[PDB]
RNA sequence: ACCAAAGCUAGCUCAACAUACUAAACAAAUACAAAAAUACACCAAAAUAAAAUAAAACAUUCACCUAACAUUAAAGUAUAGGAGAUAGAAAUUUUUAUCCUGACGCUAUAGAGAUAGUACCGUAAGGGAAAGAUGAAAGAAUAAAAUAAAAGUAAAAAAAAGCAAAGAUUACCCCUUCUACCUUUUGCAUAAUGGUUUAACCAGAAAAAAUCUAACAAAGAGAACUUUAGCUAGAUACCCCGAAACCAGACGAGCUACCCAUGAGCAGUUUAAAAGAACCAACUCAUCUAUGUGGCAAAAUAGUGAGAAGACUUGUAGGUAGAGGUGAAAAGCCUAACGAGCCUGGU
RNA sequence: CUAGCCCAAUACCGGACUAAUCUAUUGAAACAUAGAAGCAAUAAUGUUAAUAUGAGUAACAAGAAGCCUUUCUCCUCGCACACGCUUACAUCAGUAACUAAUAAUAUACUGAUAAUUAACAACCAAUAAACCAAAACAACACUAAAACGUUUAUUAAUUACAUUGUUAACCCAACACAGGAGUGCACCAAGGAAAGAUUAAAAGAAGUAAAAGGAACUCGGCAAACACAAACCCCGCCUGUUUACCAAAAACAUCACCUCUAGCAUUACUAGUAUUAGAGGCAAUGCCUGCCCAGUGACACCAGUUUAACGGCCGCGGUAUUCUGACCGUGCAAAGGUAGCAUAAUCACUUGUUCUCCAAAUAAGGACUUGUAUGAAUGGCCACACGAGGGUUUUACUGUCUCUUACUUCCAAUCAGUGAAAUUAACCUUCCCGUGAAGAGGCGGGAAUAAAAAAAUAAGACGAGAAGACCCUAUGGAGCUUUAAUUAACUAUUCCAAAAGUUAAUAACUUAACAUGGACUAGCAAUUUCGGUU
């Protein structure tokens, strides 16, 4: 990670964690699970289907992926039609 | 800093010039040929390679000229020879027989009879017989002799075609060049050249080679007895 | 190490290293090997004759000086030039063509001691 | 001058590679200047030449940026002069062919006083100049004898 | 066999070598005086 | 005479801006506890009758004001030249304009002095950052209701 | 009581403005071997930056890296990437004239290396210092006053026994008790490292997320953004020294390796011999031993040895320069450290 | 129990205070509230400066007397020039201190004043022609073929005195250094002084002499000696060269013999031309160099040829009573190690066995010899001469030794002057046993114990010296080699394109010098790397 630049003298972001992953905005990051696509004749329906399943990352993850990140992919973004919209927030959460 | 050479002398003359050697430095200052330098000091005599060389050119016919002594020349492994004609003299590279007080002609004339080869005269070789031992032979008519020189080395000419002759230079090459170019007859000077046995080491150094390195080099593909074809005749008549 | 500080004289060098030490050449080589001097090379000490000059190296310590006024090409020039040139211009005679007559001189390369050149040392 | 990959692969070794151009040499001739110049020219020069469909044609038409040869802008300031003065040299014995020549680079015309400084450096510029405002220094005789001309001259005129 | 007795001095070599002609004769050795200069030397040359 | 490890590194700049409220408001405090404190003080027209700063010495003493005044006008060039030239020559008596008024020189001061114009000037000023929007582009941009 | 100690100045540093930018001196001599008045010429040359580093390796890649477009945003976005490390725009936006310029910069181990690029050290490129303190008056030195405070000594050497001290004691020791200190370790009195001592210098630095405090609050921010209590401001944080090395450009063959010119030496004896013969001087090498080992010497002395008309020693001058030169190959020598010189820069 | 301020600590983490500076406001016998940092040193073989220990120790010097610079006692590198240093040279004066490693005073410090005078040396003609015939007492010759010159013709300003180097005790080595230094003269007619003054301990260095023995010492006869001789082997033919500074050799080179590569011109080779010139191997000479092209190279661009090219030259079993195997069976190879020598400088077994040498030998020499790992130009066998090469004998000789001793000089000790170095946490710095980070002056249990000098010996302080060079680790290097992985530039091939062109009624064909783009085969080479547990 670049924490400050030399053109700019601002921090970068690494471009592989937003090309693998996708952060709602109450925090959670999401994910792909890894080999949902390798050798799907040798891996029963059930283990395929929990592979094309998305997942989330735990506390640690996240946070280094928010390092990782800058403030520009932790904004609320408004899209026309975004699947992910419902998820955005966070309902019901009694810590 | 580039040196100069010692070779800056345009008028020829018979007295030995003063050469200054370099042992495999070229003009930049850098070994290019190694086991050369530290030998005895020399004087250069000017030969005179164009045997067919009038004085004047108002009477271009055949001359000629007197032996005046055959002397030793430690530039070459040949005996050079001064001879006389008209107004000036020359070296040239004696025979295997010429001795003080001989008669050699030097002649351009080519006719329908072959001429009776001695060994100081100098004709082409269209006018030479057909198995007559040469030297100092050209390829191009009025080039110079740069082909057989060294001590006891001579040719042989082998046929007469269209116009050209044929030669067998000493290392068994045939070489095809214009019959009218002039050539020497009979062997150079000091046959038992080869037989000469260097007695030490420092007889190497006197005539300036160095030792070799003593680096072990492992033999490569190169070494072993290649026995190779004899080369194609080399020609050096123009065909148009 | 050797010096560097040090004036590269004639005395620090080898038997082959002669410089001199500022004069003047008076001459050149001959045919044996001598040196020839030529006599219009030597400088000819032009001497006055001092016999009745009444003048001294010091003045009267209770002479009056001067006021500072350096002479200049103008001032020189009104002194010897401008009145004759002022009475031919009245007189009628003036040639703008020719002023050899007021002491110009056109080219330097004519008289002996040139002023631009400075054919003359002192 | 530049780099290049080997074997034209990005992942592969990077080596540096030296493009140069195919020179030949060419004597081209010019009806202006009338002279056979043996030159150092190339297939693209070829090409250009016959596109102007004349030797001095690309000369006069192809800029300096485009020429990128201090021969090339010698060639075109001096058929430049030559075509502002109407040299007579060209063919003293064909005048008529002088003025058919001349006739057909009528487009490119430039006058004398920008048509000798086209095809000059910066230091040849300022060496022109020079020579053109060397002057020698007058002597302060001569201004000094104006000066008293012109107060004799106003001491009569006021009379 | 002993060292330390390298330098034998010669004003010939010296001025041959490290002179102001020899200096001046290639563009490098004028890059040795500017840079002379540059600092300040009181002595550019030999 | 080796280099200094870390030190001081080139001219720092240190710079930056409280919020435009913090700073009205910090002006409000300034100007409350200086009413409060018995240390402000209103007059009118800031007319005097002399240019003598020996006068305005008197005068000051006689009141009670303290050791430190500030005078703070309404405008620079509407400043009579009486008062001018009596503090051009005071030091703990400082005359400045409405523009001018700060915190600093308020703390700076022991006496604060206000007209009647000044005052009006002052709160018209400060009471408009109490309802006002934030800015959608500077306030030096023509806006609807302000200059 | 000596040694000593303390000054406040010389001057420097960072910016602003600025004429617009190789200071002054240039009588003569100065690119002959610089400072040498004076003879028929030659003069000039360009061809990409590399690597040390990061990718915890290293092969594609690795911002700045002696090339102008500045500022507010877009934006660390699109994009480019062993798609890894990292690199990174643009379209489009904002920027009101002059003075108000000095210092919460240093005070002689600091601030420029500087009293100076000078002494000095190197053949050269190059490296590069330290050193000042009275007073109004020293044209007031039978000269006057403040500290007499570091380590080191003197005044004044020591008396069984012991990490040197503490508990104490009428009493210095005598009695009793405690295995120096940092660092590194499972563990050090450890006989594991470091330090004679004194003085002066010498080593933690960044605000993404967070906590605290405060302003305003569905809105906050003095323009571009963030917002389902948030937005803004402030305060809280991340050292020093050290390689062998690598690359580029200069400077080095006055030592040494080898050559090119130009010179010089070899006396006596035996030999038809100047025979790469023999004995042995000058001379040149350095076999063996003993001294020396911070020495006379960063390679020597003494004795003893080998060659000694030659492939011999040696003077002067020139050439070959490091991705190289040279080498009767010892991976030798190339200015006292050469499996590849030294200096500068990258650093 | 009596009072309280009411419970230990390494890495990391949290908090409250706070020394000294600067700034904004207080204060004005030196402080408070805030804001800032070049904000705090018992520790980096830390940097600079000064001080101690070692230590007044190591080390250093001037021949004698005298009437004071005159005579005696000794050793003999002196004079001049070239190169180099620049005044250090000369006269007078002073030296408390600075230079002499100490004084006296002075060529070496200080100040003033003077000096090196050209005949010697430096700078000191070109353009053409006649000119082959060495220097070595040069008469005349040898081979290695050899620097050094006149004359003739055309122009060479023409006229005193030009300019420059002239000292020295000196240069290069940090020094007033036992070192390094070219040339011509002589070996003294010129240069100098080994001892500052005493005593005569040890140990150390140098020398002389030594009864009887004469290598018995020792790895070795190293060193020394009244000796200074004769032989035998190994390795190199020989002279010679090499690791400046631990190896001079058996290493390299070498004459000779063999291989390859080249048919040719204006800077090497070479002003040469195959009896020549380069790239190499091995080593004079003598006898020889046996078989193999299977693999890898090189020519041949494929076959095919090449080993004085890189390199290789065999198993298993039985056989002539009892030991071997002339012989045979079978199998693989490209050939299956030939001649020679052989326990060697040749893996181990090995101190192989045997004879000579000695009283005794793992030493030396001669023989036997599969050396299953010798071997024939990466050369094999003998031989002359040679070698500061490595071993072995015979006398001679001797302090090497049995077995040391005596005396001198330098050292040494005292006196006088001057005066360093590594080292050092602080020491008020014993022995034994035990314990303990596993070897104690410091701990435990006991013994010993007035305090300080001076001279000796080195058992310990795991003594000093050099951040172990051996070993390992590092995703640290560098040199070298390639059958490591990616492949540049350059040099030699070849091909295609480009360019120039030529033939015929769209086709075929050639490239002197350069020379551009893209491919191919090789040299020269470039970048980088060498998984981990053990
Ligand atoms: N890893 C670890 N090291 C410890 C711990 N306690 C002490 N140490 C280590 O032990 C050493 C100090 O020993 P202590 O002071 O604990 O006796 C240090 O190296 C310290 O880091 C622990 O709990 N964990
Ligand atoms: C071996 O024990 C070692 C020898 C190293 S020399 C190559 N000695 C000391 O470390
Ligand atoms: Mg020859
Ligand atoms: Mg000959
Ligand atoms: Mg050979
Ligand atoms: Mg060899
Ligand atoms: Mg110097
Ligand atoms: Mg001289
Ligand atoms: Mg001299
Ligand atoms: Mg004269
Ligand atoms: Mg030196
Ligand atoms: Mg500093
Ligand atoms: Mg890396
Ligand atoms: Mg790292
Ligand atoms: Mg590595
Ligand atoms: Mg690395
Ligand atoms: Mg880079
Ligand atoms: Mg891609
Ligand atoms: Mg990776
Ligand atoms: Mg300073
Ligand atoms: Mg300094
Ligand atoms: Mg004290
Ligand atoms: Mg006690
Ligand atoms: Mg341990
Ligand atoms: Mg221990
Ligand atoms: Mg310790
Ligand atoms: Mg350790
Ligand atoms: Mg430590
Ligand atoms: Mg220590
Ligand atoms: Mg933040
Ligand atoms: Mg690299
Ligand atoms: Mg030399
Ligand atoms: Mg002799
Ligand atoms: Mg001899
Ligand atoms: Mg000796
Ligand atoms: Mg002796
Ligand atoms: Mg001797
Ligand atoms: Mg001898
Ligand atoms: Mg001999
Ligand atoms: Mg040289
Ligand atoms: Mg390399
Ligand atoms: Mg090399
Ligand atoms: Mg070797
Ligand atoms: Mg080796
Ligand atoms: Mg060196
Ligand atoms: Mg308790
Ligand atoms: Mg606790
Ligand atoms: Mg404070
Ligand atoms: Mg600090
Ligand atoms: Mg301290
Ligand atoms: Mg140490
Ligand atoms: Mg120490
Ligand atoms: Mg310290
Ligand atoms: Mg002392
Ligand atoms: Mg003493
Ligand atoms: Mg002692
Ligand atoms: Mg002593
Ligand atoms: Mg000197
Ligand atoms: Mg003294
Ligand atoms: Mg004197
Ligand atoms: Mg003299
Ligand atoms: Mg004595
Ligand atoms: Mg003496
Ligand atoms: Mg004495
Ligand atoms: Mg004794
Ligand atoms: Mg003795
Ligand atoms: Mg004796
Ligand atoms: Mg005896
Ligand atoms: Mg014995
Ligand atoms: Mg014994
Ligand atoms: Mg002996
Ligand atoms: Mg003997
Ligand atoms: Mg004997
Ligand atoms: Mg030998
Ligand atoms: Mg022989
Ligand atoms: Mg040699
Ligand atoms: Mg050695
Ligand atoms: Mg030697
Ligand atoms: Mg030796
Ligand atoms: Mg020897
Ligand atoms: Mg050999
Ligand atoms: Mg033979
Ligand atoms: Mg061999
Ligand atoms: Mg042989
Ligand atoms: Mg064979
Ligand atoms: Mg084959
Ligand atoms: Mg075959
Ligand atoms: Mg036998
Ligand atoms: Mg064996
Ligand atoms: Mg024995
Ligand atoms: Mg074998
Ligand atoms: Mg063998
Ligand atoms: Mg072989
Ligand atoms: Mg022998
Ligand atoms: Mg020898
Ligand atoms: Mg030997
Ligand atoms: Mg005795
Ligand atoms: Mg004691
Ligand atoms: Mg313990
Ligand atoms: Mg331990
Ligand atoms: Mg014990
Ligand atoms: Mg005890
Ligand atoms: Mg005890
Ligand atoms: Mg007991
Ligand atoms: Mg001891
Ligand atoms: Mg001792
Ligand atoms: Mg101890
Ligand atoms: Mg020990
Ligand atoms: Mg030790
Ligand atoms: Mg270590
Ligand atoms: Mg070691
Ligand atoms: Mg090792
Ligand atoms: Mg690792
Ligand atoms: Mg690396
Ligand atoms: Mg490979
Ligand atoms: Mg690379
Ligand atoms: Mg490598
Ligand atoms: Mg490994
Ligand atoms: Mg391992
Ligand atoms: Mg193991």
């Amino acid at each position: 990670v670049t924490y400050f630049s030399s053109r700019k003298g601002k921090r970068k972001t690494v471009k592989a964690v937003i090309y693998r992953f996708l952060r709602l905005h109450s925090g959670l990051w999401l994910r792909r699970k890894a080999g949902y696509k390798k050798k799907l004749w040798k891996k029963t329906a059930a283990r395929k289907r929990r592979l094309r399943e998305f997942v989330f990352c735990n506390k640690t993850q996240s946070k280094l992926l928010d390092k990782m990140t800058t403030s520009f992919w932790k904004r609320r973004n408004w899209y026309a039609d975004d699947p992910y919209q419902k998820y955005q927030d966070r309902t019901n959460l009694k810590v | 800093a580039t040196s100069v050479s010692w070779k800056s002398r345009t008028k020829y003359t018979v007295m030995p010039v003063k050469m200054r050697k370099s042992g495999g430095r070229n003009h930049t200052g850098q070994i290019q040929v190694h086991g050369i330098g530290g030998g005895h000091k020399q004087r250069y005599r000017m030969i005179d390679f164009l045997r067919f060389r009038p004085e004047h050119e108002s009477k271009p016919g055949p001359f000629e000229e007197k032996v005046i002594a055959v002397r030793y020349d430690p530039c070459r492994s040949a005996d050079i020879a001064l001879v006389a004609g008209g107004n000036r003299k020359r070296w040239i590279i004696a025979t295997e027989n010429m001795k003080a007080g001989d008669t050699v002609l030097n002649s351009d004339h080519i006719g329908r009879m072959a001429v009776a080869a001695r060994e100081g005269d100098a004709h082409p070789l269209g006018a030479l017989p057909v198995g007559t031992l040469i030297n100092n032979v050209e390829s191009e008519p009025g080039r110079g002799a740069q082909y057989i020189r060294a001590a006891g080395t001579c040719g042989v000419l082998l046929r007469k075609v269209n116009g050209t002759a044929i030669i067998q230079l000493p290392s068994k090459r045939q070489m095809q060049v214009l019959e009218t170019c002039i050539a020497t007859v009979g062997r150079v000077s000091n046959v038992d050249h080869n037989k000469r046995v260097i007695g030490k080491a420092g007889r190497n150094r006197w005539l300036g080679k160095r030792p070799n390195s003593g680096l072990w080099q492992r033999k490569g593909g190169w070494a072993g007895r290649k026995i190779r074809p004899l080369p194609p005749m080399k020609s050096y008549v123009k065909l148009p | 190490g050797a010096d560097r500080m040090s004036k590269w004289t004639s005395k620090r060098g080898p038997r082959t290293f002669c410089k001199g030490r500022g004069a003047k050449g008076t001459g050149f080589h001959g045919r044996d090997g001598k040196f020839v001097q030529i006599k219009e090379m030597i400088p000819e000490l032009v001497v006055p004759e001092l016999a009745g000059f009444k003048l001294k190296p010091y003045v009267n310590y209770r002479a009056p000086e001067g006021t500072d006024t350096p002479l200049t090409a103008k001032q020189l020039f009104l002194e010897t030039a401008a009145p004759a040139i002022e009475k031919d211009f009245k007189a009628g005679t003036f040639d703008p063509e020719h002023l050899e007559k007021y002491g110009f001189e056109p080219t330097q390369e004519g008289k002996l001691f040139q002023l631009y050149p400075k054919n003359f040392p002192r | 001058l530049g780099h290049r990959y080997v074997n034209n692969d990005k992942l592969s070794k990077r080596v540096r590679k030296v493009w140069k151009p195919q020179l030949f040499q060419r004597e081209l001739y010019s009806e202006i200047l009338d002279k056979r110049f043996t030159v150092t020219v190339t297939m693209r020069t070829l090409d250009l030449i016959d596109q102007a469909c004349g030797f001095d044609f690309y000369i006069l038409k192809t800029p300096k940026e485009d020429l990128c040869s201090k021969f090339g802008m010698d060639l075109k300031r001096g058929m430049l002069l030559r075509l502002a003065r109407q040299d007579p040299q060209l063919h003293p014995d064909d005048p008529a062919r002088r003025a058919a020549i001349y006739d057909r680079y009528k487009a490119f015309v430039i006058p004398e006083a920008e048509a000798e400084w086209v095809g000059l450096t910066l230091d040849e510029a300022v060496e022109k100049q020079r020579l053109l405002e060397e002057k020698d220094p007058i002597p302060l005789f001569k201004i000094f004898v104006e000066e008293l001309l012109g107060q004799l001259q106003q001491q009569a005129l006021s009379e | 066999k002993a060292r330390g007795n390298e330098y034998q001095p010669s004003n010939i070599k010296r001025k041959h070598k490290h002179g102001w002609v020899r200096r001046l004769r290639t563009p490098t050795g004028v890059q040795v005086i500017l840079r002379r200069m540059h600092k300040g030397r009181k002595s550019l040359s030999h | 005479g080796g280099g200094v490890a870390h030190g001081p590194r080139g001219p720092t700049s240190y710079y930056y801006m409280l919020p435009m409220k913090v700073r009205v408001q910090g002006l409000k405090v300034a100007l409350t506890v200086k009413l409060a404190q018995d240390d402000l003080h209103i007059v009118d027209s800031l007319e005097l009758p002399t240019a003598d700063p020996q006068y305005l010495i008197e005068l000051a003493r006689y009141r009670r004001w303290g050791d430190s005044v500030l005078l703070v006008d309404l405008e620079h060039e509407d400043m009579p030249q009486n008062v001018v030239a009596a503090t051009s020559g005071l030091k703990t008596f400082n005359l400045v304009p409405a523009v001018g008024l700060n915190v600093h020189s308020m703390l700076k001061h022991q006496t604060l002095v206000l007209t009647l114009p000044t005052v009006a000037f002052l709160e018209e000023k400060l009471l408009w950052h109490n309802s006002r929007y934030t800015p959608l582009y500077p306030f030096r941009l023509p806006y609807c209701d302000f200059p």
